[PDB]
DNA sequence: GGAAAACACCCAAGACACCAGGCACGAGACAGAAAAAA
DNA sequence: TTTTTTCTGTCTCGTGCCTGGTGTCTTGGGTGTTTTCC
């Protein structure tokens, strides 16, 4: 329990990206393959990929974690992220 | 090709994800339910910005448009341009 | 003076669609209300994307790409089908 | 005789007065001669799927007047059109039926 | 007059949401979230008639107030 | 084209002895870029809306008042006049 | 001679006026107008700098850095108020346990 | 971290198809109104 | 008894023709940025 906080502290005084560079780039360029092919990449385009989904995912495990608390438990769930993502509106 | 490679966001990177977003438990079942969730967001996002090249008659994807797509998306990014 | 309004289109394309079923003034109002909308939409977005690519007209291009943009999934591919099926009748009359 | 652009396309939404709006709505100085036909009809398919779910859902409750209640049902039940219509409220529309499972007694 | 929005009207729109029991302590907490949506939208539209140069707000002020504020309204004009 | 000029001079107005990084540069001319679309665009919707065909002063006060929310606008408006007084006394 | 120094102001109101004329939005534009766009950006600058200059104070800092611009903008009810979904790249998050 | 390849975006010159602009005709849209059905 | 379709008077905005400028398109060259590979 006490290096979680400790994770925390660490993590939320940090700037850099936590998300590994190469693994997204591959994600990135396999999901686009499918609509068309043969397509390039700008590198400030991929990193702007990177950060917009960085921070998407760090704003759902907040709201995830409000809705963890709120059950009385301390442990996020799967039933978490959809309550967040059906209130927030995603389907 | 690419086949089956959205496992590659590795389980700690999941992790130290959570950490900044102050969650102190994990249970096993997040990280399948998240990489579905970025997956359906990438797609979201991708789907726009492609569409943003395909009418320029560009075979490159800039920053601007994905810029642009995320701010129709209403997830307005700073520092890359606008 | 007057006030121009969808009232009739919509009025002539539900004949078309069911010829026993008439509609309220209430659901004409939201009707309108609702092509407004979509026009506004499409108009706003088309102008936005002419502006990027630094360009003074609204082709077929940009309201074509505009219905792909915003209309979510199969009903952007029929609306786009039909659109082209309209300007090709158009090019094919004078 | 001079035949109107609606029927020349075979639409019947009116292409010149979405010409007249585009021109006027400032948008763009010069507007294209192939837009305002496209626009129009894919306003008209648009109404005609609305028109058409709208008709059902009226026709299922056995009724031949079209009231704001079965245009928020045709909205509501059909996954892209909510998906479309998100963020709009329509007025005297109400509400879904929707009863959660484990609400119900046992 | 806040008082005026009864406690059956609001068990009644609480009822309409699907729900089965209402604690005795929500009603102050739906009158002031209620407060807090009409004061934001009472407000812009006030601002935009004042703009319009105009002393009675008109229907069109509220439509236009609450699609600025990504609520758009259907049936009054829009 | 980039703003990094004025908001040198605005930086070292308020702060001489503080300097600031590229990607602050950056995040300062999409900040204002963004700041001047949202204006402009409710402005022009403001014209459009009441029959008009000239932005002038006062539509570009009031959506200073319908975006920018509190005292920060009331200050900005105050700004703003002060401005319109300044260049109508030079 | 410059309309900037007419007005007292250190953006460029023509800069403004000329993205005005050719940024279709409406036929005209007034001669106030961009004089007051220049003096609200002028003003909202001069604030958001302000608290970040003294955020990076407070950091022992010389050069502001995007941690330091997502600091303030974070901690301030107005501006975050407006700058509600808005995601600064290379800003990180607030320190909230 | 290095080292090419090359593909593709940027830029300049010229040409013309196409959209705005001016104006006359009118007939289809809008309101008044008359009647029908529930 | 009232909501609503149809008839009619009326008007104004769409259609049609000519002109005229010019925005868009094409072409040709080149650097440079991104991909590929060790």
């Amino acid at each position: 329990g006490t290096v979680a906080l400790r994770e925390i502290r660490r993590y939320q005084k940090s700037t850099e990206l936590l998300i590994r560079k190469l693994p997204f780039q591959r994600l990135v360029r396999e999901i686009a393959q499918d609509f068309k092919t043969d397509l390039r990449f700008q590198s400030a385009a991929i990193g702007a990929l990177q950060e917009a989904s960085e921070a998407y995912l760090v704003g759902l495990f907040e709201d995830t974690n409000l809705c963890a608390i709120h059950a009385k438990r301390v442990t996020i769930m799967p039933k978490d992220i959809q309550l967040a993502r059906r209130i927030r509106g995603e389907r | 090709v690419l086949r089956d490679n959205i496992q590659g966001i590795t389980k700690p990177a999941i992790r130290r994800l959570a950490r900044r977003g102050g969650v102190k438990r994990i249970s096993g079942l997040i990280y399948e339910e998240t990489r579905g969730v970025l997956k359906v967001f990438l797609e979201n996002v991708i789907r726009d910005a492609v569409t943003y090249t395909e009418h320029a008659k560009r075979k490159t994807v800039t920053a601007m448009d994905v810029v642009y797509a995320l701010k129709r998306q209403g997830r307005t990014l700073y520092g890359f341009g606008g | 003076s007057r006030k121009e309004s969808y009232s009739i289109y919509v009025y002539k394309v539900l004949k078309q669609v069911h010829p026993d079923t008439g509609i309220s003034s209430k659901a004409m109002g939201i009707m309108n209300s609702f092509v407004n909308d979509i026009f506004e939409r499409i108009a706003g977005e088309a102008s936005r994307l002419a502006h990027y690519n630094k360009r003074s007209t609204i082709t077929s291009r940009e309201i074509q790409t505009a219905v792909r943009l915003l209309l979510p999934g199969e009903l952007a591919k029929h609306a786009v089908s039909e659109g082209t099926k309209a300007v090709t009748c158009y090019t094919s009359a004078k | 005789k001079a035949k109107t652009r609606s029927s020349r396309a075979g639409l019947q939404f009116p292409v010149g007065r979405v010409h007249r709006l585009l021109r006027k709505g400032n948008y763009s100085e010069r507007v294209g001669a192939g837009a305002p036909v496209y626009l129009a009809a894919v306003l008209e398919y648009l109404t005609a799927e609305i028109l058409e779910l709208a008709g059902n859902a009226a026709r299922d409750n056995k009724k031949t007047r079209i009231i704001p209640r079965h245009l928020q049902l045709a909205i509501r039940n059909d996954e892209e059109l909510n998906k479309l219509l998100g963020r709009v409220t329509i007025a005297q529309g109400g509400v879904l039926p929707n009863i959660q499972a484990v609400l119900l007694p046992k």
